RNA sequence: CAACGUGUUUGGAACCCUGAACAGACUGCCGGUGAUAAGCCGGAGGAAGGUGAGGAUGACGUCAAGUCAUCAUGCCCCUUAUGCCCUGGGCGACACACGUGCUACAAUGGCCGGGACAAAGGGUCGCGAUCCCGCGAGGGUGAGCUAACCCCAAAAACCCGUCCUCAGUUCGGAUUGCAGGCUGCAACUCGCCUGCAUGAAGCCGGAAUCGCUAGUAAUCGCCGGUCAGCCAUACGGCGGUGAAUU
C-alpha cells in the first residue's frame, strides 16, 4: 500500500525481514487490491515462518492477512506454502476472490 | 464466669461438638448461657485460572470460618474437669477468657 | 475535576490527605475565604 | 427528640436492600420523626421519598389519625424511605388486618427484588463489558 | 487597574481578578484576603486607594511577573551549564517527571 | 534528610582530600550525592558499561551522580 | 424475542399525573433524580411567573404541537430502500414529543435549564422555537414521499 | 474445560482431608507440616515397597489436629503388605514422620486403614491401570482389564480416560470408555475421581478415572 | 522456579536471621535522634555492610513451586497451585463459594 | 430495645441482626383456551408465580488454539558453560502506528461553609484512637482491639446558603521550576505524596465502531489483594442515587 490506500501493519514471527519480502508484500498485495477504489480501513499481514532447517517439521511459510473494512465485515486468508512469495501471491488471490465476493454482492 | 470460642470450617463439627459440650455442662451442673452463633469470618480469594495467559474466567474460592461463643456460668471443680474431660472435637479450635 | 490534585475532588480521588481534604477538620486548613458584605 | 415509648406494642418492619427500618405506629397526629429528627429534614426536602412515606397512610386516607416515629439505619436514604413504606403497610396489617384488600390490591405488602448485581469477572459492573474492536 | 510590572486583571472579582495577574501565589492570594482583610467578593471595581496601596506593597513582599520568569529561566541557563539528565532531555524536549515515552508524550512532540 | 554516600566514595575522599589530590578514579554505587568535599575531583561514573570521568564543579552541588552521566546510547533516527 | 411485560407507569409527585413524571424522567440524567426534579418543578413556578394558567394545559398543549401522526421508517423490500412513512402510536408520540421538546431545550442558551425549558416550552406553546420545527422537518419529510405506500 | 469432581462438591457429599483449623499465618505453616508428611509417606512407601514387589495404593492421608497430636489416617487398600510384622512398618513410618515435626513436641498417631473393596477406589484401580500400562501391555487389554476387574467388584458406574501417546505413536489421542451411569453434574451423586500421571519411557500418559458409586 | 532462585531465598534468609535483630535493633537506636541530629553520618557507615541482610531484598515465592509471582501470601502457595490443593480436598475450608 | 449522666452500671429477648434446622412456589388452585395431553392466556392466594434474581456449573468435539517461563516430562543440546555468585544498567528508550482505561470540554456546572444516611472488608512484625508540633504530607505519645468490642473510616454523589451565570472562564488540569515529607542500605536513570509557581491542548468529536432489556445503563464513593513503599486511572469486590427503549 504505497499511497492512498488501506493502511498496512505487518508482523514478523520467526522471520528477519527484508527489502524483497514487504516490497512483495505492498506490491502483490497492496498492487493486487489497487484497482479496488475500496475504503477498507485496516490490512494486517502477519508473516510467520516455520519448519524445515528452522525446526521440526517441513519447510513453511504462513501468511494470514486480515482486512477490518467498512465494506461488509471482515475477512481473513491463512495460506501456508514452500516460500513466502509463493504463501503472499496465493493469499493475493484469495483475497482477490473475497473482495469481489463483497464488491459483487453490492448490486442492485 | 468462662467464654470458649468454638471456631471451625465445618458446621456438623461445631454443632455436634458444642451439641456435646452443651450436653455435658448442663448435665453435671447448673444454668449456663447458651451458645450464640457470632458471624461468619468468611474471605474470598480469587485465582487466575489458566496457566498462561486468560485474564477473564478466574476462579474465587471462599473459605468459611464459623464461630459460636458459649459461655459457662460458675466454675465448679468437677465441672472444670467434665469440660477439661471432654477432648472431644476433632480439630474444632476452643479458647478460653473472661 | 478530579486529577486536579490541588483541590479537594482530587485528592479525594488520589486517595491522598493534603490542604483541601483534611483530617480531624479542627486541625489543618488552608488560608479562609473572607467575602464578608 | 424527647417522649419515648421503650416497648414494642404494635410494631412494623420493613427492609430494602441495605436499609432496614422498624416503625411503631401510635394512633397521634402526624408529627412523626425518622430515628431523631422530623421527616422532612431527615428526608432531606421533599422528593419522591417523603412520598412514598405518605403513600400507605393516604392510601386508607388515616393521615390525621397516625403519629409513627420510625427508628431505622443501613442503606442509602431511598431505600430507606421505601423500608419506612412497607414497615407501614406490615404496621397497619397488624392493627386492622380487615385493611389487607386496600393495601394488597396497591403495590405497598410486596417487596421488589432491588437488590446490587455482583461484578462479574471479565465484566466491569455485572452488565458493562470492555469493548473490542 | 495595574499592577507592579505591567501586569493586570480585568475587572472581575477581587480573589479571581488577582489571579488573572501573572504569577501569584494563590494560597497568598487567599492571604492577600485576609491580612489586608480585603474583601474578595467585591469586584476590582468599588476599591479605595488605601486598599490599592495594600495591595501593591503586598505584591511586592512576593516574588512576581518579571521576575520569576527571570529566575526559572536562570535555572534554564543553569539547565544549560552542566550536563545532568535533566538538561539532556530539555536538548531533546523530553519530559522529565518521567512517563514511560514509549507512546503519548505530546505536551513536548507537538 | 541525610545525605547518601557511598563509604569506598567516602574513602575516596579521605584518601585523596587527606593525602594529595589525583584523578580519574573508578566508582561503582551510582546512587551517591555530591558532597561539597569533591569538587575539583574527577569522578568516574557508571554508565552501564564503562565509566566516565565527569569533572565535578561546585555549580554541580546538591544532587546525585548518574543525572550526569545518561545511560542510554539513543544516537536515534527513531 | 415475544414482548414486553406490560408496563408500570407512576404520576407526578406532587401533582399526580402521568405525563410529567414521564418528563421528570426524561430530563433524568444519571441517576441525580432530585436535581431533575428541581429542574421541572422551577420550570413550573417559572410557567406560573411568565403566563396565569395551568402547567398542565400549557404543557399538554405544548406537547400536542410537538407529537407526530407519521413518520419516516427507511425500509427495505428486495435490497431496495423505500422512505415509507408508517403511522406512530400515541404513547410513541409522547416520548418523541418530550424528546425533541427536551434536546432542543438543551441548546437554547443564556441561563440555567428552568429558562431554557421554559423558554423551549413556550415555543412549544407558540408554534416557534426549534421543537415545532423539527416536528415540521420530520413531518414534511414523509409528506414527500407518500408515493411509496 | 471441565471442573474436576473432587473439586465440585466441597459441600456436601465429600469432605476435606487436611482437617485441621487455623489462623493465616499459622495456616501457611501449617499447610508446610501437611505436605512433608504427605511427602514423606508416600516417598517412604515408594521406596521400601519398590525394593519390594507390587503396587501399593495408598488413597488418602487423612491429617487431623485436636489437641497438640496429629491422627493420621492412611487408607490403603492392601495395608498387609506394609508392616514388618511386629508392627515394625507403621514404627519406622512414625519415626520418619517425627523427623519433620518437632517444632513443638506433640505426639501423633499414624494409623492404617483398609479400603472395603480396592476396585471401586480410583487412586488404586488407576494405579494398576499405571503399573499394568507402564509395562509393555495394551491399552485395550489393560483398559477393559481394569473394567471387567472393577465390575466384579462391585461399581456402579465407570468412565475411564487415558491421554496421549499410547504404545507406539507420535500423535496424541485421548481415549476414554464408560460403563453405566457417571452423572458429572448431579450434586449430590458422590463420584470419586483420580489423575495420576504416569512417566514412562517414550513420554508421559496420563490416566483419569471417575468412579461413580 | 531455578533450583538456584529457591536457594537464593533460602541463603538470604539466612542472612536475615543472621544479624537481624542487631542491625535492626541498631537502627531503632540511630533513627532516635533526640540526642544528636548533624552526626552519625559515618554510622551510616556502619549500616552499610549488611547487603543480602537487607529485608527490602526478601521475598515469598511459592514454597512448593516457586513462582515469584501471585503468590496468595496467606497460604503460601501460587496462583495455580492453589487450584489443585483446593480442588483435591487438601485445604481445609476451601468451599468454592460463588455466591 | 430501654434508663444513669457522658459503665459492663440495671433490667428485656419483646423489634433488628447474627446462624442452625424447618416451611414455602410445585402451573399447586380457579376460569378460559387447546386431539382428553403437553402447554398457552388470565385470576385468586401469597413475601415471591411460572427457569423468583444472580452465580457456580461448560457434553462428544473443533481451532493438529495457548502454555515445555507455574509444574512434570520424551528426545536433542551446553557442561572451567547455554550452569552459578556479586555490583551497575535494562525490562521505564521514542520519528510513529494499534488497543484499553481515567480526566475533561463546564452552569444537571465548579468552589467554599454547615448539615445527612451505607455496605463489604482488613488488621498483633499490625490497625493505630487521644494530645502536642507543623499550612500540610508527616513526627512523637502511644489508650483500645487476635476482632459483631477498637482502629483503618471522613463515605461521596445528595440537602441548605455565597460567588462566578458563557469566557478557554473561579471550566480544564497537562508540562516545568523551587521547597519538603515518608518507605527503605539506597528514590539519578525509575516510587508515592505535600506546600508554592505555571496554566498546554481541549467548546462534545469525521469515516467507522462498542456496551446494556432494570436495580440494569449511566453516575458517586468505600475496601481488599500483591505489598517495605509504590507505577492501581488496572483487577477482585461492595454499597449510594438511579433511568429510557424493546
Amino acid at each position: 500500500g504505497p499511497l492512498s490506500s488501506v493502511k498496512l501493519i505487518l508482523q514478523g514471527r520467526n522471520l528477519e525481514v527484508s527489502d524483497n519480502v514487504r516490497s512483495h508484500v505492498e506490491d502483490k498485495v497492496g498492487k493486487s487490491v489497487a484497482k479496488h477504489s475500496h475504503l477498507v480501513r485496516e490490512v494486517d499481514v502477519r508473516l510467520s515462518a516455520r519448519g524445515g532447517d528452522l525446526s521440526k517439521g517441513p519447510k513453511l511459510r504462513r501468511c494470514e492477512v486480515t482486512l477490518f473494512t467498512k465494506r461488509h465485515g471482515v475477512i481473513r486468508a491463512e495460506e501456508d506454502a514452500e516460500s513466502l512469495y509463493s504463501s503472499i501471491d496465493l493469499v493475493s488471490s484469495i483475497i482477490q476472490r473475497k473482495l469481489r465476493k463483497i464488491k459483487d454482492k453490492v448490486s442492485d | 464466669k468462662i467464654r470458649i470460642k468454638l471456631r471451625s470450617y465445618w458446621v456438623p463439627l461445631i454443632e455436634d461438638s458444642c451439641k456435646q459440650i452443651m450436653d455435658a455442662a448442663r448435665t453435671t451442673n447448673a444454668k449456663i448461657m447458651g451458645p450464640v452463633p457470632l458471624p461468619t469470618k468468611k474471605r474470598i480469594y480469587c485465582v487466575l485460572k489458566s496457566p498462561h495467559v486468560h485474564k477473564d474466567a478466574r476462579f474465587h474460592f471462599e473459605i468459611r470460618t464459623h464461630q459460636r461463643l458459649i459461655d459457662i456460668l460458675y466454675p465448679t471443680a468437677q465441672t472444670i474437669d467434665s469440660l477439661m474431660q471432654l477432648d472431644l472435637p476433632a480439630g474444632v479450635d476452643v479458647e478460653v477468657k473472661l | 475535576g478530579r486529577g486536579d490534585r490541588k483541590t479537594a475532588k482530587g485528592k479525594r480521588f488520589n486517595h491522598s490527605f493534603g490542604n483541601a481534604r483534611p483530617k480531624n477538620k479542627n486541625k489543618g486548613r488552608g488560608p479562609p475565604k473572607a467575602p464578608i458584605f | 427528640l424527647p417522649g419515648g415509648f421503650a416497648a414494642q406494642t404494635v410494631i412494623g418492619t420493613g427492609r430494602r436492600k441495605c436499609a432496614i427500618a422498624r416503625v411503631v405506629l401510635q394512633e397521634g397526629t402526624g408529627k412523626f420523626i425518622i430515628n431523631y429528627r422530623d421527616a422532612k429534614e431527615y428526608l432531606q426536602g421533599n422528593p419522591l421519598w417523603l412520598q412514598y412515606v405518605k403513600t400507605p397512610l393516604a392510601t386508607l386516607g388515616y393521615e390525621t389519625n397516625y403519629d409513627v416515629f420510625v427508628k431505622a439505619h443501613g442503606g442509602g436514604l431511598s431505600g430507606q424511605a421505601q423500608a419506612i413504606s412497607l414497615g407501614v403497610a406490615r404496621a397497619l396489617l397488624k392493627v386492622s388486618a380487615s385493611h389487607r384488600a386496600p393495601l394488597k390490591q396497591e403495590g405497598l405488602l410486596t417487596r421488589d427484588s432491588r437488590i446490587v448485581e455482583r461484578k462479574k469477572p471479565g465484566l466491569k459492573k455485572a452488565r458493562k463489558a470492555p469493548q473490542f474492536s | 487597574p495595574k499592577k507592579g510590572g505591567i501586569g493586570h486583571g480585568g475587572l472581575q472579582i477581587e480573589c479571581i481578578r488577582i489571579g488573572g495577574v501573572e504569577i501569584p501565589n494563590h494560597k497568598r492570594v487567599e492571604y492577600s484576603l485576609q491580612y489586608i482583610h480585603g474583601i474578595g467578593r467585591s469586584r476590582s471595581r468599588q476599591i479605595l486607594l488605601d486598599l490599592n496601596f495594600d495591595n501593591k506593597v503586598t505584591k511586592d513582599l512576593s516574588e512576581e511577573e518579571v521576575i520569576i520568569l527571570r529566575k526559572e529561566k536562570r535555572f534554564n541557563r543553569v539547565a544549560i551549564e552542566r550536563l545532568k539528565e535533566i538538561r539532556c532531555y530539555r536538548g531533546i524536549r523530553h519530559k522529565l517527571g518521567l512517563p514511560v515515552r514509549g507512546q503519548r508524550t505530546k505536551n513536548n512532540c507537538r | 534528610k541525610n545525605p547518601f554516600v557511598a563509604n569506598h566514595l567516602l574513602r575516596k575522599i579521605e584518601k585523596l582530600n587527606k593525602k594529595a589530590e589525583k584523578e580519574i578514579i573508578v566508582t561503582w554505587s551510582r546512587a551517591s550525592t555530591i558532597i561539597p568535599t569533591m569538587i575539583g575531583h574527577t569522578i568516574a561514573i557508571h554508565n552501564g558499561r564503562e565509566h566516565l570521568p565527569i569533572y565535578i564543579t561546585d555549580r554541580m552541588v546538591g544532587h546525585k551522580l548518574g543525572e550526569f552521566a545518561p545511560t542510554l546510547n539513543f544516537r536515534g533516527h527513531a | 424475542r415475544g414482548t414486553v411485560e406490560e408496563k408500570t407507569a407512576k404520576s407526578d409527585p406532587i401533582y399526580r399525573n402521568r405525563l410529567v413524571n414521564m418528563l421528570v424522567n426524561r430530563i433524568l440524567k444519571h441517576g441525580k433524580k432530585s436535581l431533575a426534579y428541581q429542574i421541572l418543578y422551577r420550570a413550573v413556578k417559572k410557567i406560573q411567573q411568565k403566563t396565569e394558567t395551568n402547567p398542565l394545559s400549557v404543557l399538554r398543549q405544548a406537547i400536542r404541537g410537538v407529537t407526530p401522526d407519521i413518520a419516516v421508517k427507511a425500509r427495505r423490500v428486495g435490497g431496495s430502500t423505500h422512505q415509507v412513512p408508517i403511522e406512530i402510536g400515541s404513547t410513541q408520540g409522547k416520548a418523541l414529543a418530550i424528546r425533541w421538546l427536551l434536546g432542543a431545550a438543551r441548546k437554547r442558551p443564556g441561563r440555567n435549564m428552568a429558562f431554557k425549558l421554559s423558554s423551549e416550552l413556550v415555543d412549544a406553546a407558540k408554534g416557534s422555537g426549534d421543537a415545532v420545527r423539527k416536528k415540521e422537518e420530520t413531518h414534511r419529510m414523509a409528506e414527500a414521499n407518500r408515493a411509496f405506500a | 474445560q471441565k471442573i474436576n469432581p473432587l473439586g465440585f462438591r466441597l459441600g456436601t457429599t465429600q469432605s476435606h482431608y487436611s482437617l485441621w483449623f487455623s489462623q493465616p499465618k499459622n495456616y501457611a505453616e501449617g499447610l508446610q507440616e501437611d505436605q512433608k508428611i504427605r511427602d514423606c509417606i508416600k516417598n517412604y512407601v515408594q521406596k521400601n515397597t519398590k525394593t519390594s514387589s507390587g503396587v501399593e495404593g495408598i488413597a488418602r492421608i487423612e491429617i487431623q489436629k485436636r489437641i497438640d497430636l496429629i491422627q493420621v489416617i492412611i487408607h490403603m487398600g492392601f495395608p498387609k503388605l506394609l508392616i514388618e510384622n511386629r508392627p515394625q512398618g507403621v514404627e519406622d513410618l512414625k519415626i520418619n514422620v517425627q523427623k519433620e515435626l518437632n517444632c513443638v513436641n506433640r505426639k501423633l498417631n499414624i494409623a492404617i486403614t483398609r479400603i472395603a473393596k480396592p476396585y471401586g477406589d480410583p487412586n488404586i484401580l488407576a494405579e494398576f491401570i499405571a503399573g499394568q500400562l507402564k509395562s509393555r501391555v495394551s491399552f485395550r487389554k489393560a483398559m477393559k482389564k481394569a473394567i471387567e476387574l472393577t465390575e466384579q467388584a462391585d461399581t456402579k458406574g465407570i468412565q475411564i480416560q487415558i491421554a496421549g501417546r499410547i504404545d507406539g505413536k507420535e500423535i496424541a489421542r485421548i481415549e476414554w470408555i464408560r460403563e453405566g451411569r457417571v452423572p458429572l453434574q448431579t450434586i449430590r451423586a458422590k463420584i470419586d475421581y483420580c489423575a495420576y500421571t504416569v512417566r514412562t519411557i517414550y513420554g508421559v500418559l496420563g490416566i483419569k478415572i471417575w468412579i461413580f458409586m | 522456579a531455578r533450583k538456584s532462585l529457591i536457594q537464593r531465598e533460602k541463603k538470604r534468609r539466612n542472612l536475615e536471621q543472621k544479624y537481624h535483630l542487631i542491625r535492626r535493633s541498631s537502627k531503632q537506636e540511630i533513627r532516635k535522634v533526640t540526642s544528636l541530629s548533624d552526626k552519625w553520618e559515618i554510622h551510616g557507615k556502619l549500616q552499610s555492610p549488611p547487603r543480602n541482610s537487607a529485608p527490602a531484598r526478601l521475598h515469598r515465592r511459592c514454597f512448593l513451586t516457586g513462582r515469584p509471582r501471585a503468590n496468595i501470601r496467606d497460604f503460601g502457595l501460587s496462583g495455580h497451585i492453589l487450584r489443585e490443593m483446593v480442588h483435591t480436598c487438601l485445604l481445609p475450608g476451601a468451599t468454592r463459594s460463588s455466591w
